[PDB]
């Protein structure tokens, strides 16, 4: 059967059962309401990889499609990963939980804390000695 | 086959260097050492550990 | 595009994914990334082998919410919260004797450490009693019946034992043992106490019972009383009849031919004739209580492994 | 916001009382249950409300005593248990996720009627289903569904 | 780093560390001129030297074949404070 949904801008999206059987916090809805977290450009990008990856069993580990799926600026994947936490998904979750981690893994700290844009000189000092260890 | 060495060392332990032949290295494991009993296909106490560059190596212990 | 306002949660998931070397970076940020760093969740199994740290580094850790640990050949001489650890083995890294406060004096319950030629005084051993003891008697003998439940008990060329310490062999009372391995005490040991630790133990699937010298009559039957407890094993034996080992097991149902040792020339190979049922020997290997088994033993696969 | 609570509280309230409702009500709420992370104080003010609604459900249940509070109990435990899957459905996210009476809202439900259940009311119930048990097994029979709800509770 | 040398092996050789830099020009290889010389095993080799020579080796424990275990009892230990040529 076909499913219908209010975007938060005002647009009218169809969704399938099949499509949406791996979420949870939609599964219950299709077992049009408002959704102002989420927008148009999430939608189609969420729906366009539920249809892409639908059926499986029950590098770095990870698709290779997954790697372009990505790239994208760091505000569209902030607010990826807050739909994602709100639509309690796992594979989407999970994946972009793993490219995080990635992209983490051996990085200066001046440019990490640029890039996250969010404790020096009185705890450095200390931390570097009870840390020597690794 | 079995090696021999002087039992001589600065403290009051003594070790000895022994050897065997690489048909029976396969046997043993890099990952647990032998035990007593373990090590009789030999024929020649307990296997303690190897060497650290090299794959073979055996010293065993004396028990007061 | 702040992401300091996430849930705390969220960020688990990030560090969930995370090795040593940036999990270690990654801490130096901010006060809210330090306590992430530190949760019970992050740090569950955690390896180094032979990275010679002193105890207090592996204090701080023990109290960092860990449950398990395997780490051999280490150096920890210099020198709490009573703290969870069921899964933790041990191969004998040198450790000094007097720093074992910060190790064991902590905790007790659990399924409890395994050691092997580790020499140590009694205190220790009392506080533990409140698990391989490989290289006095009544704290043995008390931790013995300390945990009931546990039925596999490993100890082997004990270098103080005396004749009558072998005395307390019959005197563990347990009815649930499954498995052991007593052996080395060839001089020491009395052919009177395998008859009635026999009995006592209502069976063991297995039970190595070799380093048998004098070979008494009656243990060459009494052992083998019901079939849940059948096996061949025995070694380094001088007098013993030869080719002629198959009348100890007169109604054998496992495979075992554990039989290796000091025996003349002529009579290993002419042994198979008295088992033809029975396949031959391959190998010879103890496979009781090891403390790791090539690291996914148990189920605890260390994502936090130093290599 | 702790101020959005006080006026939101209507919304779940009208849920113990059948009757018609808004499609929006559910997302209305289901977005303040997040928005609300302060996002920690909530379990307490929760659980005040569900023991003095409780309490004051159970004042008026003891001008019945047979024939009448099995109907009545019946039908407030229904709907209490209604109430009770439609809080859990609503909101599931924040009240044991993070770390850890049971935080699920669920098992607080159960465990508040089963500590509250051991007020006197317990006697006069079983002995108002005792006596309709007899009087079904005299020859007559009746509706089965009254005692039955107990039973299931 | 392999050495197909045995009385004349590289020290740097047989501690692990592959890379070294003029080790091998500073370590006479035969000036005894007899059987006393410690002609040994990989392991042995290196035992003999501990035996016959017993903080002096600052930064020790970070080699691949530096043990922690090991018993205690222009020729330089150090690589790193070698003389040239």
């Amino acid at each position: 059967p076909s499913i219908k949904l209010q975007s938060s801008d005002g647009e009218i999206f169809e969704v399938d059962v099949e499509i949406a059987k791996q979420s949870v916090t939609i599964k219950t809805m299709l077992e049009p309401v408002p959704l102002p977290n989420v927008n148009a450009a999430i939608l189609k990008k969420v729906i366009q990889w539920c249809t892409h990856h639908k059926d499986d069993p029950p590098t770095d580990d990870i698709p290779v499609w997954d790697q372009e799926f990505l790239k994208v600026d760091q505000g569209t994947l902030f607010e990826l990963i807050l739909a994602a936490n709100y639509l309690d998904i796992k594979g989407l979750l999970d994946v972009t939980c793993k490219t995080v981690a990635n992209m983490i893994k051996g990085k200066t700290p001046e440019e990490i804390r640029k890039t996250f844009n969010i404790f020096t000189e009185e705890e450095e000092a200390q931390v570097r000695k009870e840390n020597q260890w690794c | 086959q079995i090696y021999y060495s002087d039992k001589y060392d600065d403290e009051e332990f003594e070790y000895r260097h022994v050897m065997l032949p690489k048909d029976i290295a396969k046997l043993v494991p890099k990952t647990h050492l032998m035990s007593e009993s373990e090590w009789r296909n030999l024929g020649v106490w307990v296997h303690y550990m190897i060497h650290e560059p090299e794959p073979h190596i055996l010293l065993f212990r004396r028990p007061l | 595009v702040s992401w300091d306002s996430l849930p705390d949660e969220l960020l688990l998931g990030i560090f969930s994914c995370l090795c040593l070397p940036e999990l270690l970076k990654v801490s130096g940020v901010c006060k809210r990334w330090y306590r992430l760093a530190s949760d019970e969740s992050l740090w569950q199994t955690l390896d180094l082998t032979g990275k010679n740290l002193h105890p207090d580094v592996t204090g701080r850790l023990l109290s960092q919410g860990v449950i398990a640990f395997r780490c051999p050949r280490s150096f920890m001489d210099q020198p709490f919260s009573p703290f969870r650890v069921q899964h933790m083995d041990l191969s004998n890294s040198v450790i000094e004797v007097s720093t074992l406060h910060g190790i064991l004096s902590q905790c007790s319950k659990l399924q409890n450490l395994s050691l092997e030629g580790l020499r140590l005084s009694d205190p220790i051993v009392n506080t533990l009693a409140k698990l391989n003891l490989s290289g006095s008697e009544f704290a043995l003998q008390t931790l013995l019946s300390s945990c009931s439940r546990l039925d596999e008990l490993n100890l082997s060329w004990c270098f103080d034992f005396t004749e009558k310490h072998v005395q307390v062999a019959v005197a563990h009372v347990s009815e649930t043992i499954t498995q052991l391995n007593l052996s080395g005490y060839r001089k020491n040991l009395q052919k009177s106490d395998l008859s009635t630790l026999v009995r006592r133990c209502p069976n063991l699937v297995h039970l190595d019972l070799s380093d048998s010298v004098m070979l008494k009559n009656d243990c060459f039957q009494e052992f083998f009383q019901l079939n849940y407890l059948q096996h061949l094993s025995l070694s380094r034996c001088y007098d013993i009849i030869p080719e002629t080992l198959l009348e100890l097991g007169e109604i054998p149902t496992l495979k075992t031919l554990q039989v290796f040792g000091i025996v003349p020339d002529g009579t290993l190979q002419l042994l198979k004739e008295a088992l033809p049922h029975l396949q031959i020997n391959c190998s010879h290997f103890t496979t009781i209580a090891r403390p790791t088994i090539n690291q996914e033993i148990w189920g605890i696969k260390c994502r936090l492994t130093l290599q | 916001l702790d101020q959005i609570w006080d006026d939101l509280r209507a919304g779940i309230q009208q849920v113990y009382t059948r009757q018609s409702m808004a499609k929006s009500r559910y997302m209305e709420l289901y977005t303040h249950v997040y928005n609300y992370c302060v996002g920690l104080e909530l379990y307490k003010r929760l659980k005040e409300f569900l023991k003095n609604y409780l309490t004051n459900l159970l004042k008026d249940g003891e001008d019945l005593m047979d024939e009448s509070v099995l109907k009545f109990y019946t039908q407030q435990w229904e709907d209490y248990r209604f109430s009770s899957k439609v809080l859990n459905g609503i909101c599931a996210y924040l009240n044991r996720h993070w770390v850890r009476g049971i935080y699920e809202i669920y098992s607080l439900a159960l465990v508040t009627w089963r500590d509250c259940l051991f007020r006197p009311l317990n006697k006069q119930v079983t002995n108002a289903v005792l006596k309709l048990i007899e009087k079904e097994r005299n020859g007559e029979t009746i509706n089965t569904r009254l005692i039955s709800g107990v039973v299931q509770s | 780093h392999e050495v197909v040398t045995l009385w004349y092996r590289a020290p740097e050789i047989l501690l692990g560390c592959k890379y070294y830099s003029t080790a091998v020009d500073i370590w006479a290889e035969m000036v005894t001129r007899r059987a006393l010389f410690p002609g040994d095993s990989e392991i042995d080799q290196l035992f003999r030297i501990f035996r016959t020579l017993g903080v002096v080796w600052p930064g020790v424990t970070s080699m691949p074949d530096y043990k922690p275990s090991f018993p205690k009892w222009m020729l330089h230990y150090d690589p790193n404070k070698r003389i040239s040529a």
